[PDB]
């Protein structure tokens, strides 16, 4: 029933809250509760005779016979009653007599909710410290969750400020967004400074016994760095606070915006599944993702650290300052901090090379997903989005990575500066306010009209719909001998019917840069034609063309054969010409267009044939990535025999190459690019059995093994030398890594030893790695899939695995498929071998014998099945001809 | 004069001894050798066992040990 | 109907024929078919008006209008009818007059049969030499297969003599009984010599292209050996010659009895599954159990040649010069050779003790499946056994090895001078007759009581009622606490229920030798009671006692804890006091009685303990035995950790002693016992990772591949260094000895590679090594099967195996199972490890979803699986503390 | 007087030269020796390689290989 206003999922126009006054009282003492007071200021734009406010599980006190109490700022109006609608989350107060327009009310209220353990509005978190158990109380409110806490205008454009107040033991410590207004003063009260104009998503508070270490900027805005006292103890959190500084200044200077706030806190959570959230002055993070230690981390984790901290930075200004009108922009804000952290990162490490992994990380990534006829849109109608379920299926990796992607080729064709001044004047226009996408688009055509230097095809909005209105990218065919340019849409499924309607026929404006033989050419525009023809992709029996530099642009690219050989011919000549993104580039499109049979594999293959001389890091990761199915598929045939022996043929300079560079394994690179390189040699050299890497390993697990308090195997490389060690040995080296595992008081290298378990030849060691993974005090339970998928990664260990979870169904379904989605993961994990028939009855056999979402998973798994079969049956031959000749 | 030759020891993933680099040389003509261990975080805290005992020789200022003699830095 | 006599399958005792002359005519030019004559002389012991004769699948001509014609030796037959019955095999001549009693008469026939390549009657072989395929025309007549070849009385008692002739092609030779008359004058004449009074299933002639090696003994007979050209120049049949000698001199005083001919030919046939036949004077073996070679050949080969020709030589007399009179009483025969085969050999091969073997090879073998209640008794009632089929059910393992085992018995509890003259009086007194058991027993009472000596509690006879009238062994326990003997009816189910009755209620008559602390004690018997008492078993606080000497009796031994305790100590202490069969026979019993659930498994398990310091063969053979259950059972679980370890520490020493022995394996010992335990030691120690063996294995290894024209490796090490070496190593070996395998021209090096083959550790080469298997090209058709079951022998190769065989069902089948017993192995063989619940529901679901004797095979597995589930269930734990605390 | 030794090496499984038992001593005082290699089979009609290379010494009468020297006879 839509008539009553209550019935309608949004809040209605009507009342535009001012400013709040929220008071809290944890009891972290258990039933765990908290107690709250609250004021609300409101002004009514238009005249009515009814109060509706979000109010989730709260219970309330009566107030002269009401949940609440409202008066003026005096026709006093009369609660005939007041309700709670449960379906729409609701809080109702009927009004005898309607509201006077252009007058402000003020609504007081007293609740009582309760602290749970579901990391959703003011919640309570348990950790182990030492031998004991600590509770701690944190607030986790984005998207729909403040209205659990105190009844509010839950909705982003609902724009107010905030006066917080908590009531905490005097053995504890309270933060939130501001500053305290001074010294707190068996309980405690802590008030803090008024919030400028803020969203109630972005809202935070947190009561807990943490330590910090602070710093103060030259612009003067005092950093923390909170965590538990022993963290901070043994220096975990000195890397965050040195790096935050200069990302701060890049922000700073980049948005030509001063830091909006005071201070800066970022805490870190020994539990914290969300990863990291944006609150306004607090950051959130988990613990393994904001400290690092400089004895047992990798490069890895160093990098993760910084492009989170640069992630979450950016929000401050984008996403904070000028918030989104409706959760459907959404990708237009988490995308744009996708793209701009790896640039601040680029300044916190000037020598890593940052921004060329972002490709590896997300291009690549997205457009796995994205060449399926089950994909979306970015932009969707703000209609579409009403009921809190809608709301949390836009957090998805398509808004973030496609996103990224979008803004980056924006960026890329309107030059930074450009796309920095229109960033600018766009976040000076709409400080403290709401904004729509177009409005972006707009102040970006007014910098564009003010400058004579850059011409483009149409306007922005006009070649931004091309790719925020439907979903897919195209695939760019070259033919050279004439020079004719066509589009088409790209679809991983040669077979697949693509059912969704598109405005635009699914053709795209498409900016299209080039060289000539290592000459870079003029740029061009495809203009949304399905052909075309220019000169600038003409070639003679000498010259070459490749287009997507630094793949810039979200497409693929395919030339006819000639220009591939030519392409081929340049790789083993000379590498330096082609830029090595490019270089990962070809091999990535090549393999994709085999899997979309527009390409014979054998072009695939033909492709890789230079990664003999190369030592760079990209395009060895983008042939593994590739070769990942070819090895699932043909490990267990004849065909494993030559492609080994190939791929050995290829790493085995690499390998030689590090061994002279570090010194025989003593001094290692300093470079996050080659340190990356040097891991990548190591592990496909022991993967592949080069004699002088598995000699290495034992060594290296022998000299480990002599001394155990102190390891002398750098952090890089020691899942590598683990796993090879334990597949190499027998039960003395498992039973050792095993020991080490149970003592194990970090999570990284528990997690490494617990990863090189699952490296083992033996079968009944494996069954009885099997038999541990169901004791909760040996494997926690939140790992007990990963394990599974690990032992599951072994060829020896794939039927062991498929048949302890045949006989252990019921169990795992209750244990992981109540409310997770890792019961599918370990699903889709186990299965991806399948490609017989054989292997297909049985799954069909067990289907049929087991009959929610586990029969979903099951059917996805089928439909796998038959594609893999389809697959091998179509290219083992040719692909066992092309090894055979190459090895 | 009195030349000092502080000499830094790794042990090698094969199981070698190898000179580092970051050994350090000090002139405030015999030459006095102080040898020191480290692992991979290069933290010379630790007194050279028999295997990683190097002597330091001599321009090139390099570090024999009991099979070769790797140079280490050079005194130009 | 059985009121007409030619609907009787039981020959009419009227007609006794006295002399046959068959001339036959093989066409070895292909259908091929060959043609005859023959002539049978009788004489009507009692007036009838009718014929019957044997007669199968013979095309006759008709003479005056009948298939045959008959005349006296004159009121001449006028023959009314003749025809052919089917069922019974039967030819029918109706007279019109009844023949007269106490005349002779003659029948002459015209036939033409086919030479089939099934090995029954006269047929043919075909083999292929060096690059051709020859055709040789050989007889295989046992049983009832006489009368496919020419018509004839065809039943053991009916006795004549035989002239035979043959044609055939210049280019041939052709071999029968006895010696040709003279000079054989596009076809040749060849005549024999009359045989004397024998069997028509003991009648022999064959026509080849073959060479044979001669010599003459000292007592004038002509020994001959006759193979194919290639294998006499090579001389591979000096080894049979040399041995046939001795083996001749010994049964010749043995039995006080000259050989009863003047020849002796013994011919190897390239393809011969009945693997040899006792025909009088021309005895047919097998040519992989005949020929030595001198540079291929282990020591097994040779054992098994001495023996095969020592079994074939005792059938020349007992067996051949008297027969069974009918096919009830075949245990008696096969019995006889195989307990004398031994001594035989013996005589032949002084130093090679192999009287000790026949328990191994023999009692425990049998008593594996004499101890189920689907046994059945060595004798039964002649009218029993009447159809052809019912007749070939009788040649089975019991038959032969209980047979020996109880003849044994009798032997050593009458001595060997008293058997020896009672088996001379036997032979004497029935020469060129037939028998029944009950003339050799009363032969064997009439010697007992001509001397005062020997004291029996009974007859002969009534002695070996016990033994030969109903199933199963008895179990002996002795209580030594108060002397108490008592005994029972042993099986391996202890929930087995037995519904075949017995008349002596399953109690024997028992002859029962002991030791006391090592010095002999009184012979006992125990009288045929269920409970007794003496002080022969009586033993304080410091004897013992050890009842089985030699294990001469058919019957398990048990004793009290106590006594188990002390033997114990003393092998601890002294291994040679206790003979070393009885130190096998402590372990056997142990874990057959430990299988029962009559004594504690740990038991079986102290009695493996002083294995440390055995350096002798049998013990450690049932040890190995009896654990390959185990490790059937437990080498997919955690139990095979520490029971590894265990048999490592325990196979430790030995090997080491060999390793001083041999020289660091140079010289090797002369002697057949120390080369089997040699082997054994070599086997053990590789098989459960002694790093000396691995050495050893890898030189070998290398050795050979570095000049693979001469194999350095000696012959009895071949199979252990092949194995090892392709376990330790990769694909360079496995191709390698793949190589060689393709390429091989013998038959055991081929099967020693072939077996070789399977022991991969790598999941795709056995995978790649499966697919191999269904090309005939590559693999014969005859080692499939075999080369499976080796696969499944593989830990890593089992789930392979069983998709395989899954996945194959139907062809499996259609290849293996029409006539076969070769498929219900592989059913057996292949599901050996089943022993849970999932791997049971598994093989429940295909036998309902593939639903002959394939779902029997399939119902068996699944009884053998609930056993092994039980069994797993019941002693896990107990094993896995025991291997804990001993390893 | 002229005593000829001729000696036979057997390469073990370890890879080893191992002076075989079954060398011939000839008495018909300088001192002659021939080595012979074989297999398995004891066969000696193949030359000595490298490796397999003894010289007979000298009572016992024993083979000095490159590394140890092993008692072939005794010439009592
Ligand atoms: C929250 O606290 C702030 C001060 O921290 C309050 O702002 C002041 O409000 C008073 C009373 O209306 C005004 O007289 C002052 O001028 C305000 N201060 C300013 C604008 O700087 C704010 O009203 C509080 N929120 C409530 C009561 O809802
Ligand atoms: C991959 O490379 C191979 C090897 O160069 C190409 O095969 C050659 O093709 C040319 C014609 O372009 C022939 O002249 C050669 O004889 C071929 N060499 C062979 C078969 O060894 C192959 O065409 C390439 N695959 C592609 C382009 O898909
Ligand atoms: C088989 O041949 C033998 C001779 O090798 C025959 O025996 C002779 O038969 C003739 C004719 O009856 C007698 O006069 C001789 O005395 C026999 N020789 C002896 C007994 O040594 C025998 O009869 C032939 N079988 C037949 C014809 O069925
Ligand atoms: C197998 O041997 C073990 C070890 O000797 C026996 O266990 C011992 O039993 C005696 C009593 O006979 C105890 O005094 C010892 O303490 C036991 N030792 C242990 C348990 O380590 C065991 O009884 C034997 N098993 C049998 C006879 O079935
Ligand atoms: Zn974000
Ligand atoms: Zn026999």
């Amino acid at each position: 029933d839509q008539s009553k206003p209550w019935n309608v999922y949004r809040l209605p126009k009507t009342l535009i809250p001012d400013s709040y006054n929220v008071t809290l009282r944890p009891y972290l003492t258990p039933l765990y509760v908290f107690t709250g007071t609250n004021i609300v200021r409101f002004t009514c734009k238009e005249s009515t005779n009814i109060v509706i406010i979000h109010s989730k599980r709260l219970n309330y006190t009566s107030h002269q016979g009401h949940m609440v109490a409202l008066s003026g700022v005096h026709p006093q109006p009369v609660i005939v009653r007041t309700e709670l609608v449960e379906l729409t989350e609701y809080l109702v107060v009927h009004l005898q007599e309607p509201l006077v327009a252009g007058r402000q009310y003020e609504m007081n209220s007293e609740f009582q909710g309760e602290l749970a353990d579901d990391l959703a509005g003011f919640y309570r978190s348990e950790y182990m410290e030492n031998g004991v158990k600590k509770v701690l109380a944190t607030t986790h409110m984005q998207a729909t969750e403040a209205r659990k806490s105190f009844p509010c205008f839950d909705e982003p454009a609902m724009k107010a400020t905030f006066n917080i107040t908590i009531i905490h033991p005097n053995n504890l410590v309270a933060l939130s967004n501001m500053l305290p207004r001074g010294p707190s003063v068996t309980w405690k009260v802590t008030e803090f400074e008024t919030t400028p104009i803020m969203s109630t998503y972005l809202l935070a508070y947190i009561v807990s016994e943490f330590s910090y270490v602070e710093t103060r900027a030259p612009s003067g805005v005092l950093i923390r760095i909170w965590a538990r006292p022993s963290a901070i103890n043994q220096g975990h959190g000195d890397y965050a606070l040195k790096v935050t500084g200069p990302i701060l200044d890049f922000f700073s200077q980049h948005y030509d915006t001063p830091y909006p706030l005071n201070k800066s806190d970022q805490i870190a959570l020994p539990d914290f599944n969300a990863g990291a959230m944006e609150n306004w002055g607090l950051v959130t993070y988990r613990e393994s993702a904001l400290l690092y230690d400089r004895q047992s981390s990798s490069s890895g984790n160093q990098e993760r650290v910084v492009t989170v901290i640069a992630h979450e930075l950016a929000h401050q200004w984008f996403g904070n300052l000028v918030t989104l009108e409706w959760w459907n922009d959404l990708w237009l804000n988490e995308g744009f901090a996708s793209y701009v952290e790896y640039l601040g990162a680029d300044f916190a490490e000037p020598t890593w090379n940052l921004k060329d992994l972002m490709v590896l990380n997300d291009v690549y990534r997205v457009m796995a997903v994205d060449a399926l006829a089950s994909s979306h849109p970015l932009s969707t109608p703000a209609s579409e989005i009403n009921t809190p379920a809608q709301i949390s299926e836009v957090f998805d990796s398509i808004s973030y990575s496609k996103g990224a992607s979008v803004l980056r080729m924006l960026s890329n064709f309107l030059t930074e500066d450009l796309f920095k001044m229109g960033i600018a004047s766009y976040l000076h226009t709409y400080k403290y306010g709401n904004t729509i996408y177009l409005n972006l688009w707009e102040h970006l055509q007014q910098v564009v009209d003010k400058q004579p230097t850059i011409k483009l095809p149409d306007t922005v909005s006009a070649i931004m719909d091309r790719w925020i209105l439907q979903m897919g990218f195209p695939v760019i065919t070259v033919d050279t001998q004439t020079g004719t340019i066509s589009q088409q849409h790209f679809l991983l499924d040669p077979q697949s019917v693509v059912t969704r309607p598109s405005q635009f026929n699914y053709l795209w404006i498409v900016p299209i840069s080039s060289v000539r033989s290592g000459s870079p050419q003029a740029h061009y525009w495809l203009p949304g034609v399905e052909k075309a023809q220019n000169d600038l992709f003409k070639t003679t029996a000498n010259d070459w063309v490749l287009l997507n530099l630094n793949v810039t642009g979200y497409y693929l690219v395919n030339y006819d054969n000639e220009n591939w050989k030519k392409i081929q011919t340049q790789l083993q000549t000379d590498l330096s010409v082609i830029p090595v993104i490019n270089r990962a580039q070809v091999i990535h499109d090549a393999f994709n267009l085999a899997s979309a049979q527009k390409v014979p594999v054998t072009l695939a293959l033909n492709n890789t044939l230079f990664l003999i001389q190369e030592t760079e890091y990209m395009p060895w990761q983008a042939a593994l990535s590739s070769l990942s199915y070819f090895k699932l598929m043909f490990d267990r045939s004849e065909v494993y025999g030559p492609m080994k022996r190939y791929l050995k043929k290829q790493v085995t300079p690499l390998f030689n190459h590090f061994e002279r560079v570090t010194k025989n394994w003593t001094d290692h690179p300093q470079t996050l690019m080659d340190q990356y390189s040097e891991i990548n040699a190591v592990s496909t050299a022991c993967s592949y059995g080069v004699p002088e890497c598995e000699k290495l390993a034992a060594t290296l697990f022998a000299q480990w093994k002599k001394n155990p308090q102190n390891n002398p195997i750098h952090p890089n490389l020691r899942s590598t030398v683990y796993c090879n060690a334990i597949a190499q040995g027998g039960e003395e080296e498992w039973n050792f890594v095993w020991e080490q595992f149970l003592k194990a008081e970090l999570v990284n290298e528990a997690d490494k030893l617990r990863g090189a378990l699952a490296c083992s030849n033996q079968v009944w060691i494996l069954n009885r790695f099997l038999s541990y993974t169901l004791d909760p005090n040996l494997i926690r339970k939140q790992d007990v899939t990963s394990t599974l998928s690990s032992i599951s990664s072994n060829v020896v260990g794939q039927t062991l695995v498929w048949d302890f979870v045949q006989s252990n169904w019921k169990k795992l379904f209750q244990d992981y498929g109540t409310g997770s989605f890792s019961f599918s993961n370990l699903i889709q994990a186990v299965t991806r071998r399948f490609s017989t028939e054989f292997e297909l009855q049985q799954l069909e056999q067990f289907k049929k014998n087991n009959m929610g979402s586990a029969t979903r998973a099951l059917e996805q798994a089928l439909e796998k099945t038959k594609a893999n079969l389809k697959w091998v049956k179509e290219n083992k031959d040719v692909v066992l001809r092309w090894f055979t000749e190459n090895s | 004069v009195n030349i000092t030759i502080d000499l830094g020891m790794k042990l090698s993933g094969y199981g070698q001894p190898i000179a580092s680099a970051l050994s350090n040389i000090t002139l405030p003509v015999y030459v006095h050798s102080t040898c020191k261990s480290s692992l991979w975080d290069n933290v010379f805290n630790s007194d050279c066992t028999d295997v990683l005992h190097a002597t330091a020789v001599i321009f090139d200022v390099a570090a024999r040990t009991r099979t070769n003699e790797q140079v280490v830095r050079s005194l130009y």
